[PDB]
C-alpha cells in the first residue's frame, strides 16, 4: 500500500488550495478511512480531518468551514480542498489512511504566499587527503529543492543543507560531498537538482579548478 | 498534550520521553506513538499504549499513567535520531498530538573540517558572488564562523543552515554564505573564514586572494 500527494506547492492568499492522495496497492472503498495532517515548517503535527468507510466525514473544528474532503473512487483517490488560505496555512500536508498501523504519504509542502515561483540558478562549489566540493542552489522560490549526485549513486559523505531565506525572498541552499582528492582526476562528480514548482532540472558536473 | 523539546543521551543508554495531557484525551483514550526520522513521514512506534507493530524492536516501548504517557527507548544507536510525537483522541475522539520531542545522541568531541570556496566565474559572470564556508562532521552543534575581506570584519551579510545530526556518526555540518555584488567582490583581495568550536584548541582560519583560481 502506497499513499502520494500530489498538488501546487505555491498558492496566492484568499484562493483555495487543492491537493489529491493517489492510493496504489489498495482499494479506498476497503479503508477504515483515509484522511489529511498537516506540519508547519519547524512545527507539530495537526490533524484536519477523514472520510470513514461509508463516506462520513469529520472535520477539525477550528478549520470546519474551510475544508471539503472526498473521494474518487474510479480514479482510486482522495482530495482535500482547503478554501480562503492564509500564511497560516503554510505547511507539510500529509495524506493518510488505515487499511492498525495506518498508511501515510511521503508529505508535500505548500506554501501560501503571493510572491511567485522562480527556478534556481545553480553554480559549481569546486573542489581545487580528503577534498569537499558541492552545489550552490541560488535564487529560488518556493521550497522545496531536491538534490542527489551522480544519480543516486554517490550517497556517503553527502550533506545537504536546509535552504536559506534570503533578504531578497528567495531561497538558496548548498549540497556538499567530501571525497578521496586521489579520485578529483578520474571520478566525475554531477549533482542532479530538481526544483518541481518551476519544472526546473539541472545535472551540473562539478570540475575541479585551476588554482 | 505537552511533551518536552529535546532529549539527549549516549549511545547505549536509555532515555524516556513524556506526553503530559488532560482527563479528556490521554485520561480516557489509547495513546500511540511515532517516530519522525528527518524528511520522511511519521512512523507507528506504539498503539493500544503499549503495544509494538511488527517491525518495531523492543527496545521501544510505551506505557500510560493517568493523564499522562511515557514513551521509553533503551540501547541508543545512531539510527535514532529523530522527532517523537504521542497521538491520542480528545473528547470529541478525533487525533491530537504531542508538540514533538527531539532526539540527540551524545558522542565524543569532534573538531570541524573546514573548507572555503570563492565564487565560480560562472556567477561572477551573472552580478553576484556568494562565498561559502564549510564546517564539516563536527560535535557538539555549537560553532561560530567569522568572515573577515582585506582584514574587515564582515557583520550582518552572511547567513548559515545546520544538517539535521548525522545518522552514522552523529555529528553537524554547517556552511556559511557570505553574499557580496560582483563590484565589491572585485575590490577586495583576501578572504577569510575563522571558525571556532570546543574541539579546536584555538580558532581555524581557511582563506584565499581574490585571482588565484
Amino acid at each position: 500500500v502506497q499513499l502520494q500527494e500530489s498538488g501546487p506547492g505555491l498558492v496566492k492568499p484568499s484562493e483555495t488550495l487543492s491537493l489529491t492522495c493517489a492510493v496504489s496497492g489498495y482499494s479506498i472503498s476497503s479503508g477504515y478511512y483515509w484522511g489529511w495532517i498537516r506540519q508547519p515548517p519547524g512545527k507539530g503535527l495537526e490533524w484536519i480531518g477523514s472520510i470513514y468507510h461509508s463516506g462520513s466525514t469529520y472535520y477539525n473544528p477550528s478549520l470546519k468551514s474551510r475544508v471539503t474532503i472526498s473521494v474518487d473512487t474510479s480514479k482510486n483517490q482522495f482530495s482535500l480542498k482547503l478554501s480562503s488560505v492564509t500564511a497560516a496555512d503554510t505547511a507539510v500536508y500529509y495524506c493518510a489512511g488505515l487499511t492498525n498501523d495506518a498508511n501515510w504519504g511521503q508529505g508535500t509542502l505548500t506554501t501560501v504566499s503571493s510572491a511567485s515561483t522562480k527556478g534556481p540558478s545553480v553554480f559549481p562549489l569546486a573542489p581545487s587527503g580528503t577534498a569537499a566540493l558541492g552545489c550552490l542552489v541560488k535564487d529560488y522560490f518556493p521550497e522545496p529543492v531536491t538534490v542527489s549526485w551522480n544519480s543516486g549513486a554517490l550517497t556517503s559523505g553527502v550533506h545537504t543543507f536546509p535552504a536559506v531565506l534570503q533578504s531578497s525572498g528567495l531561497y538558496s541552499l548548498s549540497s556538499v560531498v567530501t571525497v578521496p582528492s586521489s579520485s578529483l582526476g578520474t571520478q566525475t562528480y554531477i549533482c542532479n537538482v530538481n526544483h518541481k514548482p518551476s519544472n526546473t532540472k539541472v545535472d551540473k558536473k562539478v570540475e575541479p579548478k585551476s588554482c | 498534550l505537552t511533551q518536552p523539546p529535546s532529549v539527549s543521551a549516549a549511545p547505549g543508554q536509555k532515555v524516556t520521553i513524556s506526553c503530559s495531557g488532560s482527563s479528556s484525551n490521554i485520561g480516557n483514550n489509547y495513546v500511540r506513538w511515532y517516530q519522525q526520522l528527518p524528511g520522511t513521514a511519521p512512523k507507528l512506534l506504539i498503539y493500544d499504549n503499549n503495544k509494538r507493530p511488527s517491525g518495531i524492536p523492543d527496545r521501544f516501548s510505551g506505557s500510560k499513567s493517568g493523564t499522562s504517557a511515557t514513551l521509553g527507548i533503551t540501547g541508543l544507536q545512531t539510527g535514532d535520531e529523530a522527532d517523537y510525537y504521542c497521538g491520542t483522541w480528545d473528547s470529541s475522539l478525533n487525533p491530537v498530538f504531542g508538540g514533538g520531542t527531539k532526539l540527540e545522541i551524545k558522542r565524543t568531541v569532534a573538531a570541524p573540517s573546514v573548507f572555503i570556496f570563492p565564487p565560480s566565474d560562472e556567477q561572477l559572470k551573472s552580478g553576484t558572488a556568494s562565498v561559502v564556508c564549510l564546517l564539516n562532521n563536527f560535535y557538539p552543534r555549537e560553532a561560530k564562523v567569522q568572515w573577515k575581506v582585506d582584514n574587515a570584519l564582515q557583520s550582518g551579510n552572511s547567513q548559515e543552515s545546520v544538517t539535521e545530526q548525522d545518522s552514522k556518526d552523529s555529528t553537524y555540518s554547517l556552511s556559511s554564505t557570505l553574499t557580496l555584488s560582483k563590484a565589491d567582490y572585485e575590490k577586495h583581495k583576501v578572504y577569510a573564514c575563522e571558525v571556532t568550536h570546543q574541539g579546536l584548541s584555538s580558532p581555524v582560519t581557511k582563506s584565499f586572494n581574490r585571482g588565484e583560481c
